[PDB]
């Protein structure tokens, strides 16, 4: 009554079957990566087949490519001898074994929590190599031990995903106010901004309520209200990639020493912002279109690893500038069945 | 010596600008947090001058 995903190998016909492409991330624990393999004997002695899960992290900037260096680290590597020529079976594994036959051999992994979610940095038009970001791979090798070089004639590769979804609890609603005292004696000026809630589903409008009470003789020239996205990187001491993904330079002149309150709407979306290379987007299987990065939440007690993406609405007032940052989180709701992992209409 | 100092005022201005920009970039961990060493060097160069 269900379906799985299958990949094959030329020499050994090592048919790797996986229950799902993605694996949701509860903060306490990650859903298990459970699957099976059909391993027809294409040998007489090479009776070992190994399954390796690798949470690779690749990175490289424009000037890094110009100089000729790009970093890549294996955050987590797991090797299991799935064929006993341990790991008690599961329901889906049992159903697959009943379908498959005797040669079906299970393999089960668990991803330790707080590992970074599958987030890929958007490549530029010139960028054509392996995509930069956090990508999870499951591979199968038909060899003996690990002394033999991993031969492409036998290996099987599949790209999996680890993602998070918005919690039911909204959390504290973001809100921030700042009053600046100008150089003319101590004359204040108050700015306040508030959001609708803390978790926003991708594409939903953001109704930032902004109110300014100027206790001065000056005038507000313009109001730049933007949605900045910060993609911190926790390896090789790389800087914090900051990038505005939505904007509105709404100009409004307000009477000196007076009040003015209203709401400004901003919506992040990939249509207007498809050029800013290095932007963090959700996991791409094979260069497919994906939304922005799902804002990771380290609710556990935690360790900074991988790419930590977050979003904050920054409101700036000109004359220097009064700036206020309201952090929040952009993430999908809980899907019913699963994401299609591709554009829903293919072509 | 007054003329010599009038000559060196441009390097003084250059040091001022470099120190200000190093201060503005205290927290860039690039090159194993080389920005911190840049800021410290600018501060102590200002002190010695």
């Amino acid at each position: 009554g269900t379906r799985v995903f299958k990949k094959a190998s030329p020499n050994g016909k090592l048919t790797v079957y996986l229950g799902k492409r993605d694996f949701v991330d509860h903060i306490d624990l990650v859903d298990p990566v459970d699957g099976v393999v059909l391993v027809d004997p294409e040998y007489l002695k090479e009776r070992r087949v190994y399954v390796t899960l690798t949470v690779a992290f690749r990175y490289g900037r424009e000037d890094l490519d110009v100089l000729g260096l790009t970093f890549r680290k294996d955050l987590f590597v797991a090797n299991v001898q799935s064929f006993p020529p341990k790991k008690p079976l599961t329901r889906l594994q049992e159903r697959l074994i009943k379908k498959l036959g005797e040669h079906a051999y299970p393999f089960t992994f668990e991803i330790p929590p707080n590992l970074p979610s599958s987030v890929t940095l958007q490549p530029g038009p010139e960028d054509t190599g392996k995509a930069l970001g956090v990508d999870y791979e499951v591979k199968a090798f038909v060899a003996e031990n690990l002394e033999e070089k991993i031969h492409k004639r036998n290996s099987v590769r599949l790209v999996i995903e680890k993602v998070q979804y918005a919690p039911e609890r909204p959390g504290p609603q973001p809100t921030a106010e700042t009053t600046r005292q100008f150089l003319m004696s101590d004359k204040p000026l108050h700015l306040e901004a508030s959001l609708d809630k803390e978790i926003y589903y991708h594409g939903e409008p953001i109704s930032v309520n902004v109110h300014v009470t100027n206790n001065t003789n000056k005038t507000v020239k313009k109001i730049k209200i933007s949605v900045r996205q910060y993609a911190d990187i926790v390896l090789f001491n790389t800087a914090q990639y900051k990038v505005p993904v939505a904007m509105e330079e709404a100009d409004d002149t307000v009477a000196p020493s007076s009040t003015f309150s209203k709401v400004y709407t901003l919506t992040p979306f990939l249509a207007n912002n498809r050029e800013k290379r290095g932007l963090a987007l959700d996991g791409k299987l094979k260069h497919e279109d994906t939304n922005l990065a799902s804002s990771t939440l380290l609710r556990e007690g935690r360790e900074i690893l991988g790419i930590i993406v977050s979003y904050k609405v920054k409101v700036k007032l000109v004359v220097s500038d009064v700036a206020v940052e309201l952090p929040f989180t952009l993430m999908h709701p809980k899907p019913k069945e699963e994401p299609p992992h591709r554009e829903v209409p293919e072509n | 010596d007054s003329s010599m100092l009038i000559s060196l005022t441009y390097d003084v201005i250059l040091v001022i600008l470099c120190t200000v920009y190093a201060f503005k970039t205290r927290k860039c961990p690039e090159n194993f947090n080389e920005a911190k060493f840049i800021g410290f060097t600018m501060y102590t160069t200002c002190i010695i001058w």
